[PDB]
């Protein structure tokens, strides 16, 4: 964990001094970047992903476990998923709305969004932003001649930026292990796709030969954009994940719970302790559950001079016990801190304010709102690049007039806070709102036929004339 | 193993955290490359040949490391060492192809080409001897492409001036002689007063397999014996090793294309 | 820590007695300032940044840790991030608005802001203000002939000021390490940019030679401003960060919690203690988990004169324990003090009233508002310089009339408090407000088509005429 | 270990740069009634 998440070589930004041409003529440089990514950045991302899947350290670190006769009782709590799903839903659970002053651009955007199911795509990006801290999307002109948008996995994609303060993206790379499922032999073959501002170059490598890039079939392929098609989004200016900073506390909670599970499994709850010199028949001991009287008769010792004295018999129940106060106060502190440092509502120490939920939520999530507003800023910074790409491909296909401009689009964000349609209708119709009958009926589910009802009303209103 | 004094190995090639005298390299500061990495000269001069299969030969080395060394003394060792292996291979290939040294497996080399054609000049470095060295090539319609030299003789090259133009024939800043680039060999086999030249486009090489690196933790190293003489088991002794292999192939298309200058 | 954060040479302001020419002729003086910055100021900024990244001292101080058989259980709590994100979101989570009496200037400002995405930029400055206590911004006329604004990293930028009481900025410097990813060689070269009121000088240096500034390719590069382009913002009069003064409490909390985690890992929760001279078969002891009766039979000792006497057997459970009261009171005090000295809401000791989540918030954040109101002043003091630069470049490019003046702009700040659109609509339409139908519909998300609804209402309103 | 080098040392796959394939299978057989089988043989 620590040695991967907090290493200095992980989470860096790759930069290159030369131009795209200076890089592309010397493809070995890209191999150096790929190797550095595999050796430093990928481990971090794999660890974060494992936590999202709940494969926490406690499950895999079997090295020091005991199972000679006791149970293993190793445990994983899934806080990482709880946190990331909550934070992502709060940010993008409600679709981003688009406004523009020019309807031609607005409808071109809306057409592209509908074709690509952009709502779900945006949510999946927000989720990757939550777990890995960064996310990538690739835009491609499809074989069926349509502009498509696809997410690119963080563990297999990265971008090399211009060294200047402007940090334009010079080139992006994607690489994937190609294998049969039979896992016969060498898993270590990678396909590499290198994206430049004018096309895709395709190569093969394996980790074995030190990743020297070999041209694939169809080794080059032109694309009609005029800038590198991959886009990168950041969770924050450090590109750090949401639970990445509390993984050590999640570990401590795993350990403490597995400790108590061991204590429960391995010690006897209670026993009848019998002391003193005596005869116990193991056949008679089976009556222990059904006897009412326990009679202990002490051994009488006879002295050689004739004295007599008795042994000390004794009997009573004993039971195991542990420091409940201190262990529960400690485990509660860990849980409380995991929620505090992630601005997630601590369900165990929570009270519903009165009867109305929205404003109580806006209070309790105030700390989460502060981070989300920055995430929102970086997200819009990325969406503008997606729009720049879309307008460029539309113009190059002349699917829109070259006169249009896409940077005027206004991205409007809404949080996924709970809402109350009754209070909102009352607030909209008071203060002068208007609603068409069919729409108003469509809002209430007690109408079995929201349209037939209109005819059924016309009949009544007609016979009311007579 | 159960030995509590550090393990003596034969040969003593295993990296260790604890020296034979018991000194422990804890908190050990990372070394620095006080010399620049060397590069293959025949890969710099010669002509590359697209190849599969064929005549090649395999270079290889295995670097064993104690996992205490790998944990406490120097964690990044293997990553810092891959350049240094690649250098060792480059030097081995250069020394085999150029000087016919180091038990070269090929039956071909520049030293053998020169010794066969007897295209050798006895003499000190002079403008006339440099011109004669070049003329041994142009006699056979071949023009010199570069020079190979021991860097320690620039002191001799600076002392030669063209008596017509009255200027240095050797540009010490460009490191070019008579307008031709001079490449330097660090190997100990090329002596101070010796200089080699040829049309290196006539020297051809190929690389069927680029350097392959595998790191392993469970092999046996039969080539390294414990003090008791039993072979080292990586897993059992808690030790790690890196294997590097490479294939190289060498061909000389015209063995008269090379000439040599040597002290009288 | 202490020796770096509270040292006297860190956090000083560099001044120079001479004019810009007196400095520029003697560039070695810039070497002295760069050297001082590297040896005193940068360490402090590195520590503050490590704390924002959660790499607290407790994670890296492995020097005295133990792992011969116990676990490491080192821990980091991320208070620095929690604090900084909260305070910055509160100050700049809501974009700064602009007012002016002249629409020509107002639209030139707004055009520049839109091009540079100034909203996100301002937030990233307010964050650097919160981490390091100071932040920088560089303005440049781009190659494409556009006015661009880029934040400059606090760890690699500083300014040398005029010695006089007015403290005009004489020169700004930026210096960055240049390397490929594969080299870690001796000559750690730093590229240096020196910004003066007329241009940029560029140099190379390395620490090995003593930071002798050597001129470079294109050693000078003119710019069209008339004052040094870099601007510095200060978090407060002292340029101190927000958690700089509580890092020692964060450390104490890390140590206390890792101490409890050691106690939990290393001691057995409970054990069955058996005393006295006895025969225990370790094969029989495995029944301990499932036996109901424990029978202890004491050894009988026989005296040479024939006496008989019994050994003292005993048995019972024992369990580990720690001072939960005192350790929890201490750790609660640390948490309370960390929040108190940073005016951040203490979530563990908090209660909320009703549903006006803005008003109890203004009560509880009153202490935080007092500091923010000062930071707002210094931030505007910086924004005015940004505007002075922008007007100068616009006039020198004649993109605006030389008659205009930018100091009339009024910067309006709003806090990121929660808001209640229903309460506000009721307060705005009461008291005589007016809203257009399409806008009013755009406020409520139950309208699936806010514009189609108007046509759909016209149809109803038409058939109502018959 | 079953294959030896020319010098008699056991073949080490790593140190020699070799690869080897192992195939294994578990199979069980049972005659439920020894009388259920008969054979015709040439005299």
């Amino acid at each position: 964990n620590i040695n991967y998440l907090f290493n200095d070589e992980a989470n860096v930004v790759y930069t290159y001094d030369g131009t795209e041409s200076d890089l592309l003529q010397n493809v070995n440089e890209v191999s150096k970047y790929i190797e550095h990514h595999m050796d430093y950045q990928r481990p971090r991302l794999k660890v974060l992903s494992d936590y999202y899947e709940g494969k926490t350290k406690n499950l895999v670190e079997l090295t020091r476990r005991k199972e000679e006769y006791m149970a293993d009782n190793r445990v994983a709590h899934d806080y990482a998923s709880y946190i990331s799903d909550f934070i992502n839903g709060y940010f993008l659970g409600n679709p981003i709305q688009y406004q523009d002053d020019d309807k031609d651009v607005l409808e071109a955007i809306e057409a592209f969004n509908d074709l690509n199911d952009v709502e779900s795509h945006n949510r999946s990006l927000g989720l990757d932003l939550s777990i890995y801290g960064k996310a990538y999307e690739l835009m491609i002109r499809n074989q069926d001649d349509e502009t498509r948008l696809y997410k690119s996995d963080a563990m297999s994609t990265f971008i090399i930026y211009d060294n200047t303060v402007e940090r334009n993206s010079i080139a992006g790379v994607r690489y994937l292990r190609t294998k049969p499922i039979d896992k016969t032999d060498e898993d270590e073959v990678f396909t590499v796709d290198l994206f430049t501002s004018h096309g895709v170059y395709r190569y093969l490598t394996n980790r074995t030969n030190g990743l020297k890039l070999t041209p694939r079939e169809n080794s080059f392929e032109s694309h009609s954009f005029e800038r590198m098609p991959i886009t990168e989004f950041s969770n924050n200016e450090r590109r750090k994940g949401d639970y990445e900073k509390v993984i050590t506390l999640i570990d401590l909670y795993d350990n403490a719970e597995s400790d108590t599970a061991n204590y429960m499994s391995d010690l006897n709850d209670a026993m009848l302790l019998i002391k003193g010199n005596l005869n116990l028949d193991p056949v008679e001991v089976r009556k222990q559950k059904e006897a009412n009287v326990l009679f202990l008769e002490p051994t009488v010792y006879v002295d050689a001079e004739g004295r007599e004295t008795e042994g000390s018999v004794d009997g009573g129940y004993i039971y195991k016990q542990y420091d409940v106060q201190g262990t529960e106060a400690y485990k509660d502190r860990l849980n409380s801190d995991i929620h505090m440092f992630t601005n997630t509502p601590n369900m165990k120490d929570d009270n519903f304010s009165g009867t109305q939920s929205g404003e109580a939520m806006k209070y309790k999530l105030f700390g989460l709102e502060q981070r989300t507003k920055t995430k929102e800023g970086l997200f819009t910074k990325g969406l503008r690049r997606r729009a720049k790409l879309l307008e460029t491909i539309l113009k190059n296909t002349r699917s829109i007039d070259a006169n249009k401009d896409f940077n005027t689009v206004r991205y409007v964000y809404n949080r996924n806070l709970p809402k109350s349609l009754i209070e909102e209708l009352k607030a909209y119709i008071d203060s002068g709102g208007k609603i068409s009958q069919t729409t108003l009926m469509s809002l209430f589910s007690f109408f079995q036929d929201p349209e037939l009802e209109v005819k059924k009303i016309e009949e009544d209103e007609k016979e009311s004339i007579k | 193993s159960n030995n509590v004094k550090p393990q003596v190995f034969n040969p003593d090639n295993v990296m260790m955290h604890e020296k034979k005298d018991g000194t422990l390299m804890n908190e050990f500061t990372t070394p620095i490359l006080q010399e620049v990495m060397e590069n293959s000269k025949i890969m710099q001069l010669g002509k590359y040949e697209p190849m599969e299969g064929t005549r090649a030969f395999k270079l290889g080395v295995i670097l064993p490391v104690t996992k205490e060394f790998l944990n406490y003394t120097y964690s990044q060792f293997f990553e810092e060492m891959k350049p240094m292996i690649a250098e060792a291979f480059y030097k081995k290939f250069d020394e085999a192809g150029i000087l016919n040294q180091g038990n070269n497996p090929f039956g071909k080399s520049i030293a053998q080409s020169i010794e066969k054609t007897n295209k050798v000049i006895k003499g000190d470095f002079t403008q006339d001897n440099i011109i004669d060295l070049e003329a041994l090539l142009e006699d056979d319609e071949l023009e010199a492409n570069a020079f190979i030299s021991k860097t320690q003789n620039r002191s001799l090259l600076r002392k030669i001036v063209d008596p017509e133009t009255k200027e240095r024939i050797y540009d010490r800043n460009s490191d070019s002689l008579d307008g031709l680039p001079v490449v330097n060999l660090k190997s100990s086999n090329l002596k101070r007063g010796e200089l080699i030249t040829g049309d290196f486009d006539k020297l051809i090489y190929g690389i069927p397999q680029l350097i392959e690196y595998k790191i392993d933790e469970t092999a046996q190293l039969s080539t390294v014996k414990n003090e008791d003489g039993t072979p080292v088991n990586l897993f059992e002794q808690d030790m790690v090793a890196l294997r590097a292999t490479m294939h190289v192939a060498l061909h000389i298309a015209d063995d008269k294309a090379f000439a040599k200058l040597v002290p009288a």
